[PDB]
RNA sequence: AAUGCGCAGAUACCGGGAGGAACGCCGAUGGCGAAGGCAGCCACCUGGUCCACCCGUGACGCUGAGGCGCGAAAGCGUGGGGAGCAAACCGGAUUAGAUACCCGGGUAGUCCACGCCCUAAACGAUGCGCGCUAGGUCUCUGGGUCUCCUGGGGGCCGAAGCUAACGCGUUAAGCGCGCCGCCUGGGGAGUACGGCCGCAAGGCUGAAACUCAAAGGAAUUGACGGGGGCCCGCACAAGCGGUGGAGCAUGU
């Protein structure tokens, strides 16, 4: 990105909830370009959301996502000395992606024998503010800011 | 442009060696105590030379400050 | 335990640390602080953040003697000279004034070589 | 970062005191001086200078080997002084080492008086005097009929012209005359010797053997810089998957 600024790709909306914050999540669940696997994982995960709580999955999903995105992170920088962890804002498009990513990674940490169940339980636990994923969010934000001392590089 | 308020205009037919005159003399000092530059006194090279020699004298009498303290920083 | 209500806060800016004395209206100290007092080891202390809590500490410590408002005197040209002042404003203390007052000689003593530059 | 200082209470803050040193702003595009150099304020003593009047003397002028005086800093002698700063030195760091740069200390010294020393990138790297040869513009300081004219001084641009070029160009490096000083390829060498001077440190004068084919000045085109400015590249950053471990295949 020396030259232009690069636009975010506008991904085709969902087939079941019509939401683009979903195919977003579905792409991140995907691997080796097998999209059908990914959908079958996620929509299944939605069916397990519906079982273990009366709530519509789409409001459960969005709830955990909002609950995961950080308001601060650190980014190494230097002039001399050593790499100074500089605290700074997390510009909305990135909160979006950091949340989606961590969610999936966290999901695949779980002991749950199959995916979907992993995704469901991770999607659920995160709505309740618990469950590692929010670990990252909090342990990011907490670890950032704790370098307040070096926040004088606003940008 | 850089043409705000000057000093030489502000006053009138004043003696430039009257180190005892203060209400006049104190118009040539900084917000602090510093002697004002020609760009702000609007005095000729020679006029300004005489201003110092008196503002200094006036300082020794204790009529003019040597220095001050910047308010509202 | 004195109830001074009003007083003065001297901020002392410096490139290495920032320190803040709070004082009864005759200049006698009530409490103080700095970046070391706040917690910071060498080198952070000078940072603007240090000065923020430094000033806040000092003011919190002075609210104890029931200060309501102070006059600010700042000396030094350090980093976080302003952050100390901002912090005293947002401190709840009423800042009645601010005055720069960094001392300078009318050409007096020979500076240390680190401050000599050239001619 | 440490050394260092600090509970024998430091740092920050207020009041009182002692001292040594240097004078902020005004302040430079400034001024003065033969040069070195000269800046708080007052007084005394004292040197140079510029202008107006066109009053006096009547070629009394210029230059100047020797001589004599002056001469930043450092350095020396005898007393005095000693705040800050600081060779040497003593420590802390850094580093491959670090007899350095950075950090905490610190003696001579830096200040005064008197007496020496006499050097320098003591530089405009441009000896002094006089006459001549377009202008423009900025500035310091006189005088006059005061839109401007006329002197002295400091800058910039430029006529002619000069210069190897860069540049200089009424403040010549132009055109000329007078006088002094100095140069004659590089190294050996500002050495040796001799003299003279100095308390010293050293200074002034100043070679040769031997040795080289160069040493130099200015400019040109490049390349380069841990110089600038502008800008690119999956160059980093942001990402997603790898290699580096395993077994095997293939190349070395
Ligand atoms: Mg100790
Ligand atoms: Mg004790
Ligand atoms: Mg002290
Ligand atoms: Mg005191
Ligand atoms: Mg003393
Ligand atoms: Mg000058
Ligand atoms: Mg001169
Ligand atoms: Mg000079
Ligand atoms: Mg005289
Ligand atoms: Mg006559
Ligand atoms: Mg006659
Ligand atoms: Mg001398
Ligand atoms: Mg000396
Ligand atoms: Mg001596
Ligand atoms: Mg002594
Ligand atoms: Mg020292
Ligand atoms: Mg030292
Ligand atoms: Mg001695
Ligand atoms: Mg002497
Ligand atoms: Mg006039
Ligand atoms: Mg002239
Ligand atoms: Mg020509
Ligand atoms: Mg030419
Ligand atoms: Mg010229
Ligand atoms: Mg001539
Ligand atoms: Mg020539
Ligand atoms: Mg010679
Ligand atoms: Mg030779
Ligand atoms: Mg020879
Ligand atoms: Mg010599
Ligand atoms: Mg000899
Ligand atoms: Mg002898
Ligand atoms: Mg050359
Ligand atoms: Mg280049
Ligand atoms: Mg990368
Ligand atoms: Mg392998």
């Amino acid at each position: 990105a020396r030259r232009r600024r690069a636009e975010v790709r506008q991904l085709q909306p969902d087939l079941v909830y019509g939401d683009v914050l979903v195919t977003a999540f579905i792409n991140k669940i995907m691997r080796d370009g097998k999209k059908n696997l990914a959908a079958r994982i996620f929509y299944d995960a939605c069916k397990i959301i519906q079982e273990k709580t009366g709530q519509e999955p789409l409001k459960v999903f969005k709830q955990a996502v909002e609950n995961v995105k950080p308001r601060m992170e650190v980014r190494s920088r230097r002039v001399g000395g050593a790499n100074y962890q500089v605290p700074m804002e997390v510009s909305p498009r990135r909160q979006q992606s950091l949340a989606l990513r961590w969610l999936v990674q966290a999901a695949n940490q779980r002991p749950e024998r199959r995916a979907a169940v992993r995704i469901a339980h991770e999607l659920m636990d995160a709505a309740e503010g618990k469950g590692g994923a929010v670990k990252k969010k909090e342990d990011v934000e907490r670890m950032a800011e704790a370098n307040r001392a070096y926040a004088h590089y606003r940008w | 442009p850089s043409r705000k308020a000057k000093v030489k205009a502000t006053l009138g037919e004043f003696d430039l060696r009257d180190y005892r005159n203060v209400e006049v003399l104190k118009r040539f000092l900084s917000e602090t105590g510093k002697i004002l530059p020609r760009r702000r006194t609007g005095l000729s090279g020679k006029e300004q030379r005489i201003l110092a020699k008196t503002i200094k004298r006036a300082r020794i009498l204790g009529l003019l400050p040597f220095t001050e303290k910047l308010v509202r920083k | 335990k004195r109830q001074v209500a009003s007083g003065r806060a001297y901020i002392h800016a410096s490139y290495n640390n920032t320190i803040v004395t709070i004082t009864d209206p005759d200049g006698n100290p009530i409490t103080w602080s700095s970046g070391g007092v706040i917690g910071y080891k060498g080198s952070r202390k000078g940072t603007p953040y240090a000065a923020q809590l430094a000033a806040l500490d000092a003011a919190k410590k002075a609210m104890a003697y029931g200060m309501q408002s102070v006059d600010v005197i700042v000396r030094g040209t350090g980093a976080g000279r302003e952050q100390a002042i901002r912090a005293l404003q947002a401190s709840g203390l009423q800042v009645k004034s601010i005055v720069d007052d960094t001392p300078v000689p009318h050409n007096g003593c020979r500076p240390k070589k680190k401050f000599r530059k050239a001619s």
